[PDB]
């Protein structure tokens, strides 16, 4: 019995260690946008 | 999940807000100069003196 | 006249598309926030030129 | 059309995060979790037939 | 204008 709680607890960190793995992938792609506001800035006061 | 599904749906409608915003000003603006130009028009009549008409 | 620097802009303009397809939101409205901002820069980079 | 040199840099950029060597080292630790129970019914069946006899 | 071409594509997005 002891052996299978370590068998959920693996099973139960990766499947919420999967759960990080979408927020890092939603949250760099997020940061990418944060970046275009920087750069569009820097495009436009040079346009301007 | 669904939190993020409402993410965008909040998100589409911040872009909606502003947008409507400056819809409805341009008709106010044109649905007043309408107006106005209508209610001064009221007053020419056949006794006007031709520099007040 | 005074001061334009092209490279810290055809560099910016190339990078608002690198970004556009690079990005990771999983969402559908950014998605097309980014590609009506990206067509823009690179139709205002070839318009310049 | 989405330009090719982005989409070269977009699959680059996808070939440098990945999870292929974290994945490895932790299957690899399952396999040695795995083996340390195998290692011991092989004890255990080495007890219960010498009990059983 | 006021109402920019960006406006009436938020509407319709």
């Amino acid at each position: 019995k002891l052996s299978d709680q370590i068998d959920q607890l693996i099973t139960e960190t990766d499947e919420l260690k999967a759960k990080i793995r979408e927020v890092e992938l939603r949250l760099s792609g997020l940061k990418d946008v944060m970046q275009i506001d920087t750069e569009r800035t820097t495009l436009l006061t040079e346009a301007v | 999940n669904l939190s993020l599904s409402f993410a965008g749906i909040h998100t589409s409608m911040v872009d909606a807000e502003e947008a409507l915003n400056h819809l409805d000003f341009m008709w106010n603006t044109m649905l007043t100069q309408i107006t106005t130009s209508r209610d001064k028009f009221d007053d020419i009549n056949d006794a006007l003196k031709l520099t007040s008409f | 006249y005074p001061e334009i620097n092209i490279k810290a802009m055809n560099q910016a303009v190339n990078t608002i598309w690198l970004l556009a397809q690079r990005q990771t939101s999983g969402i559908e409205i950014i998605n097309d926030k980014v590609k009506r901002i990206s067509a823009y820069s690179r139709e205002f980079d070839e318009m310049m030129r | 059309a989405q330009g090719l040199q982005p989409q070269i840099s977009s699959k680059k950029k996808l070939m440098d995060d990945n999870n292929l060597s974290t994945t490895i080292k932790d299957l690899q630790s399952k396999i040695d979790e795995k083996n340390k129970e195998i290692d011991q019914f092989q004890k255990d069946y080495n007890k219960y037939v010498g009990l059983a006899f | 204008g006021i109402f920019t071409k960006g406006d009436l594509i938020n509407i319709k997005l």
